[PDB]
């Protein structure tokens, strides 16, 4: 493209999104409290 | 966009399973008997002593 272009999306953002291991909360201040997201609860991978 | 080779890292940190501590093994009675070669079917035969009646 050029220099002027806007920002791209990183591979790098979707590599880690694809991963999974950024981390997922409740929101504070939200009433009554959330239900725990999906990832926050994913399990330890069996491997790497 | 610009394509990176990277190394996958991994680490210890010193997260581990939590794990039972154990205390039980020395609180029971531990080998008051032992020649369990040298009886038949590998049983020794603890002797109560008699009490009578008047």
């Amino acid at each position: 493209g050029l220099i002027s272009d806007p920002v791209e999306v990183d591979p790098i953002q979707v590599g880690r999104d694809e991963a999974g291991w950024v981390q997922e909360l409740r929101d504070r201040e939200a009433w009554p409290k959330q239900e725990v997201p999906e990832q926050a609860k994913k399990p330890a991978k069996v491997g790497n | 966009a610009h394509i990176f080779v990277k190394p996958e890292l991994v680490a210890e940190i010193g997260v581990k399973q939590l794990q039972r501590e154990i205390v039980l093994p020395g609180l029971v009675w531990t080998n008051p008997l032992t020649d369990f070669g040298g009886s038949k079917n590998d049983t020794i035969t603890v002797r109560v002593p008699a009490i009578t009646t008047a």
